[PDB]
């Protein structure tokens, strides 16, 4: 199962330039659509 | 590399200007993204 936003941290210094052309996720982010992270990480779910 | 209220030929807006890697053909002045908005512009006084 592939995933993109994963609700994890983005610097303000990656999307500018070619990225925001090829990548829809900051296109969405630059319009107030925000994916948030789950409370349990995949390490905590694997631990349970 | 700084946040500014720009205006290019009446294209008013707000953002950071940066040197692009984009390669606009001579007849083009504005570049746009999926959300219908100019994300790249040719500077009239220098053609960058
Ligand atoms: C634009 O006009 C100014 C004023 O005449 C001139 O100094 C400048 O060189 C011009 N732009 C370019 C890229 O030559």
């Amino acid at each position: 199962v592939t995933l993109a936003d994963a609700g994890f941290i983005k610097q303000y210094g990656d999307c500018l330039g070619d990225i925001a052309a090829r990548d829809l996720i900051c296109a969405q982010k630059f319009n107030g659509l925000t994916v948030l992270p789950p409370l349990l990480t995949d390490e905590m779910i694997a631990q349970y | 590399n700084k946040c500014v209220n720009f205006n290019f030929n009446g294209l008013t807006g707000t953002g950071v200007l940066t040197e692009s890697n984009k390669k606009f053909l001579p007849f083009q002045q504005f570049g746009r993204d999926i959300a219908d908005t100019t994300d790249a512009v040719r500077d009239p006084q220098t053609l960058e």
